């Protein structure tokens, strides 16, 4: 019998205390290896998080099966468009730092 | 002269087409007893007694009268009603359930539920049984204390958005804690077993903490942080 | 009539009721591997076994050692020698094999230092047969006996294919050449009515309490089953014996238990003084529930009483210590403060002697199988059985024993199935059922339904409650009990009078309520007029004007030197009541009370005495 | 009969019948955490919206960072607008933080009673307008 609802639940929490842990450790040195970490601890929290939302409102299998399939796409165009803009720009930590001094 | 108005839902299957409504009762406060209770069954006894609606031990301890009074749910035997004759006591059914008439909701859902976690010992040798009571520590039982009491009035369970939004396969706070009733029993055997049941994004899972369970316990008990204390169980337990 | 669907069903057995009596029957006959059906007006957790406080009796010995043949001698000396020792015997030798049983089952009973079920002291035991002081022997879940006792029971009746009609009210029985075939019974659901039927069928349908105005029994305590036999001509035994516990709530009449007084608990009057050693010198405020009414009663009579009314009496908490009333009584705790506003450790409770528990019912072996008395003799009814507290195997008699119910429920429950299990194989043949049989249920059924009558149901109800009340009360005498029958008599006439409103089939709680005051008037109509018959002050049942209490030989003076009255003139006798359902006649007879034990060198015969606590 | 018969028994009786559902938000007793908890979805979609919003603008619209700043440069840097829209983005970021940590004590079995509840409630709230008012101004 294998445990995998659990796994998952135990992921959730492990996530949440990070992405707590990196936003007070962003703003102390915000680093280019820094704006990686917090893009990737950032796009998984926000794919489970709206992956609740999916499985407790969206009703039936026909829906089921798009809306998981529509996170997941929205997921990876997230995380590799945060990726583009740490690679190629400022990246996200100075990107804030010169938002903020406006 | 006293007089309180009780604004009730009403429905009736033998009516062809009957639309779901409320209807008014106004009572004499002198002459009737301090719980919503004793005004249903007067009202029931004395103005209409097409008013339907489950009641037995009128003690709370049943859990027949189970409805949703002035908003939360409740044992109509146990709230007495507010004696501030300026404002209206509404009365309904237990929230989100197919209603059979009136303030009868289908519970049978529910009740198959508390069905599927198996609420029985188990041991794993069950040939010795009725021979020699089972040893428990004093200790040990005190473990059960705030579990056992719950009467399976369904007000928890009914009060949950998530069991609202997935009452199908998610179990609800009801169920749940008399699941985690049998697993600390110092005296079962089945506690792996019974923790790898609730293994689905569902039966356990659907739950977030929105306490509105334990808010609303009639006896007062805490479904709400028994289920936390499952979810903890869940990843802590190895094999 | 011809407007009903009717659903037929085929059984092995069917137990109508799913209190503790009828779970542990059913699950037991499933056990035994009988397709049974269980048959109940509500949900077997809504049933009056739930509110159940006190305990359950069992002489295993936890606190100190004990036998269970001195728990025996305390019921027979409880019954006032009423009591048939034949069924006593056998509850009683079971009481430590059943009660450890349940706890195997997972009734999570309270425990002690050395890991075993928590037993106290409980209202009339003793030990060393009424010599050894004190007896602590009831077994308990802390406040919540009853209600763990049902739960459990219900989540052991899981594990099989037991079949259970949950919310199906149960009109009368498939009766057929004296034979029991099964049960016509009403769905509440969706109106309809369901002919089950079985080769075997199980009463359990418990007390009818709702007779009286003031009980401390559920709303739904209304004797159906033993109404069920009387209108199928079969007697009803000892009705005439209510009891009436001493401790209820002043209000709605709700029950603080007898636990209260077995953990240091004391029942004070209006002028302070602990009057239960005024009249009970020896057990003091731990006597027998008949004793303490008395008492109670003939206190109130005096003058002496507590509100603005002055008609009740107080139990007193204010000395016991805080930290035994959160762990052993947590029950009452909430139930005084809700309903009475009375915190129980700074202030006392209102009490009051009410209608608790009914040891009469539907005539029993210790087997378990229904009697009819032919020929001044007793036999079997072929295929109907009765066990809990619509039974009288009168393990109870003229009193019941405080902590005894709920043993009587398992024992008796068991025994049902036992009966059942060593007497058949599961697949005989089911007897097979005339076309038309159950006519007059569905008849009765119909027009019940559209009753356009002039008395509410209400009001007759109330008049039956009061007149109750009134007339058939903890004392009662010859004059007053007299227009009490002419009352009651004339209640039922009106019957045809009354008026219904809900017309609906799903959930017609109106109907139901009416079809329970049918059953309730033909209970109560057969408590009183046995009542005024008895000329006797034997346990509960206590006249005026015939204060002695009339055995075949006088007990107090020595035996032998005496000749022995006949049948015919004394009183140690169960009553028998028949009622012509048409014109409501009460016909009553008599049977002797069974003296002889399972076995005299195992459990000696304890002879009638004086009795007094 | 089987716990799971009984369920498809519910299902099929009651779907294939004129049983009205019971009215549940429309009547239901509105306390404080149950309308946190609400707060905290909403501000967990429109934040995960907001990441992906910028993410996903990064990878289709064209020009850089340093020049997407600049047009919204020249359209008047009023005080009391400017502010406001650097607080109304800091807003939901404070309060599904500290409401979060309230989650994370939950998950380890505290603070659990309902008094703790509305205590911990308040704290959430009054830590989120102090943080939030306080960012503003960083
Ligand atoms: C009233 C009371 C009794 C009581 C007690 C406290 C109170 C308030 N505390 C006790 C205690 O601490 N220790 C003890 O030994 N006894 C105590 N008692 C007495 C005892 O609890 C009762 O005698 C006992 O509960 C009776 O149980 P039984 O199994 O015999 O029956 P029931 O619990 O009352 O349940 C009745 C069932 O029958 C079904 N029913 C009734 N009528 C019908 C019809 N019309 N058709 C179909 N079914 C019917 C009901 O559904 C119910 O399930
Ligand atoms: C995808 C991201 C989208 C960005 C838009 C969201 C903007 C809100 C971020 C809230 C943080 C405000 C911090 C205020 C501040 O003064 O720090 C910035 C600056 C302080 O001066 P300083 O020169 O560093 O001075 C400090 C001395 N070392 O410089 C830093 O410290 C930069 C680190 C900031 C890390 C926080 C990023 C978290 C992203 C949250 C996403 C929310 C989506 C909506
Ligand atoms: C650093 C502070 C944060 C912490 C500590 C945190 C932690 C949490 C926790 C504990 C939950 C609720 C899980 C549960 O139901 O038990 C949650 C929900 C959620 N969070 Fe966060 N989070 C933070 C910030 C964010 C951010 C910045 C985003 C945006 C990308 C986000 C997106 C979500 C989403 C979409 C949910 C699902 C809502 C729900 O199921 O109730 N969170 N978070
Ligand atoms: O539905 C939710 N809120 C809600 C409650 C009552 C009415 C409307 C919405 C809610 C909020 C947070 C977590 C999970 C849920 N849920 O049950 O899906
Ligand atoms: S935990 Fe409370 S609200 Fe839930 S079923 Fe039990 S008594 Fe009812
Ligand atoms: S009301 Fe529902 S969300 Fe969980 S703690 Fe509660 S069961
Ligand atoms: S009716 Fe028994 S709990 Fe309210």
């Amino acid at each position: 019998s294998s445990k995998a609802a659990s796994l998952h639940w135990t992921g959730e929490r492990v996530v949440s205390v990070l992405l707590l842990g990196l936003l007070p450790a962003a703003y102390l040195n915000p680093c280019s290896a820094m704006d990686y970490s917090l893009a990737a601890a950032l796009t998984l929290h926000g794919h489970w998080g709206i992956g609740q939302v999916v499985t407790d409102y969206v009703r039936g299998d026909a829906l089921q099966k798009a809306a998981k399939a529509g996170l997941l796409a929205l997921s990876a165009f997230t995380f590799a468009g945060l990726c583009y803009f740490n690679y190629h720009d400022v990246g996200i930590c100075k990107a804030v730092a010169m938002l903020w001094k406006l | 002269p006293r007089i309180k108005k009780f604004a009730i839902y009403r429905w009736d299957p033998d009516k062809t087409g009957d639309k779901p409504h409320m209807q008014t009762y106004e009572i004499d406060l002198n002459n009737c007893g301090p719980m919503v209770l004793d005004a249903l069954i007067k009202i029931k006894n004395e103005i209409d007694s097409t008013l339907t609606f489950r009641r037995s031990c009128r003690e709370g301890i049943c859990g027949s009268c189970a409805m949703n009074i002035n908003g939360g749910n409740t044992l109509a035997c146990t709230r007495r009603i507010d004696t501030n004759l300026d404002k209206v006591s509404k009365i309904y059914p237990l929230p989100h359930m197919y209603v059979i008439k009136d303030l009868v909701p289908d519970l049978s859902n529910f009740y198959a539920q508390y069905k599927s976690i198996e609420p029985y010992l188990k041991k794993k040798d069950e040939s010795q049984e009725g021979k020699q009571q089972y040893l428990q520590s004093i200790e040990e039982r005190e473990k059960l204390d705030g579990l056992y009491e719950c009467i399976l009035c369904a007000c928890c369970s009914t009060s949950c958005p998530s069991y609202w939004w997935n009452g199908d396969k998610y179990l609800g706070p009801a169920v749940l804690m008399q699941a985690y009733r049998w697993m600390i029993d110092s005296r079962d055997d089945f506690t792996e077993e019974r923790l790898a049941k609730l293994q689905d994004p569902f039966s356990l899972y659907r739950c977030h903490t929105i306490m509105n369970c334990t808010g609303t316990c009639p006896k007062g008990l805490n479904p709400g942080k028994a289920i936390a204390e499952i979810k903890k169980m869940m990843a802590t337990y190895k094999e | 009539s011809t407007q009903y669907p009717v659903v037929d069903h085929e059984f092995d057995a069917v137990v109508v009721g799913a209190g503790g009596a009828g779970l542990r029957a059913a699950f037991g006959l499933s056990e035994a591997g009988f397709n049974t059906a269980c048959v109940t007006k509500l949900f077997p957790t809504r049933s009056h076994t739930v509110a159940a406080q006190g305990g359950i009796n069992a002489a295993l010995g936890n606190m100190e050692e004990d036998n269970w043949r001195w728990h025996f001698y305390d019921t027979v000396k409880g019954s006032d020698w009423l009591g048939d020792q034949d069924a006593i015997h056998y509850m009683t030798e079971q009481a430590p094999a059943s009660v450890v049983e349940l706890e195997n089952y997972g009734m999570p009973f309270s425990r002690t230092e050395d890991g075993k079920i928590y037993q106290r002291a409980f209202g009339g035991q003793s030990l060393k047969f009424g010599k050894g002081g004190q007896a602590h022997r009831c077994c308990c879940v802390a406040d919540r006996t009853g209600h763990s006792l049902l739960h459990t029971l219900y989540g052991r009746s899981l594990r099989y294919d037991t079949s259970y009609f949950v919310e199906y009210f149960a009109l009368d029985l498939l009766m057929e050449n004296g034979e029991c075939r099964g049960v016509i019974a009403l769905c509440i659901e969706d109106g309809s009515i369901h002919r089950i039927r079985a080769r075997n069928t199980v009463v359990a349908t418990g007390g009818y309490g709702r007779t009286y105005f003031s009980c401390t029994s559920a709303h739904t305590s209304t004797g159906d089953g033993t109404a069920m036999v009387t209108r199928a001509g079969l007697p009803c035994q000892d009705l005439e014996f209510v009891q009436f516990h001493p401790t209820g709530i002043y209000g709605a009449g709700c029950l603080i238990t007898e636990g209260c007084r077995g953990e240091g608990g004391i029942l004070i009057n209006s002028q302070g003084e602990r009057f239960m050693e005024r009249y009970a010198p020896v057990a003091k405020d731990l006597a027998s529930r008949d004793v303490v009414s008395r008492s109670m009663t003939l206190e109130i009579r005096e003058g002496r009483g507590c509100g603005p009314e002055k008609d009740h009496v107080y139990l007193q908490l204010h000395h016991l210590p805080p930290e035994q009333l959160a762990v052993r009584l947590p029950g009452i705790s909430e139930t005084a403060m809700i309903f009475a506003g009375v915190d129980v450790t700074k202030e006392p409770i209102p009490v009051l002697p009410t209608v608790h528990y009914n040891m009469g019912g539907i005539p029993t072996n210790y087997k378990g199988q229904v009697l009819r008395h032919v020929n001044g003799q007793d036999q079997v009814v072929p295929g109907l059985y009765a066990c809990g507290e619509a039974a009288c195997a009168s393990v109870h008699g003229a009193n019941r024993l405080g902590a005894n119910s709920l043993l009587d429920l398992v024992v008796f429950g068991r025994a049902c199935a036992l009966s059942i299990a060593e007497s058949c194989r599961p697949g005989d043949k089911v007897p097979s059922i005339k076309p038309n049989a159950g006519e007059e249920s569905v008849m009765n059924l119909d027009k019940l339904r559209f009753a356009n009558g002039t008395i509410r149901t209400s009001e007759l109800r109330l008049s039956m409650q009061k007149s109750m009340q009134s007339h058939a009360a903890v004392f009662r005498v010859g004059s007053v009990l007299q227009e009490g029958c002419e009352k009651i008599l004339r209640l039922y006439g009106d019957l045809q009078h009354l008026k219904t409103f809900d017309r609906g089939m799903v959930w017609n709680t109106d109907l139901v309520e009416t079809l329970e005051l049918q059953n309730l008037m033909l209970c109560a109509l057969q408590t009183i007029y046995g009542a005024e018959a008895r000329k006797e002050s034997r346990g509960a049942h206590a006249r005026e004007d015939f204060k002695e209490r009339v055995d075949e030989y006088d007990y107090s003076k020595p035996i032998q030197g005496q000749q022995k009255k006949p049948f015919q003139e004394h009183w140690r006798k169960h009553t028998l009541s028949y009622v012509d359902v048409k014109t409501g006649k009460v016909s009553l007879e008599y049977r002797p009370v069974i003296d002889k034990t399972l076995n005299e060198a195992d459990c000696a015969t304890v002879p009638p005495a004086i009795r007094s606590y | 009969t089987t716990a799971k018969e009984e369920m498809e028994r519910f299902w099929n009786k009651n779907l294939g019948s004129n049983r009205p559902l019971s009215p549940h938000i429309t009547i239901y007793r509105w306390s404080l955490p149950m309308a946190m908890s609400i707060c905290h979805r909403g501000t967990g979609i429109a934040l995960s919206a907001g990441v992906s919003l910028f993410g996903l603008s990064a990878l289709l619209l064209p020009g850089n960072f340093e020049s997407h700043l600049e047009l919204v440069k020249s359209l008047c840097l009023g005080p009391t607008l400017i502010y406001t829209a650097k607080f109304g983005i800091v807003f939901p970021l404070m309060y599904h933080t500290w409401n979060g940590i309230r989650h994370l004590i939950w998950d380890l079995g505290k603070g659990l009673t309902i008094p703790q509840l509305t205590q911990s409630g308040v704290v959430v709230l009054i830590l989120t307008v102090l943080s939030s008012v306080g960012l503003a101004a960083m």
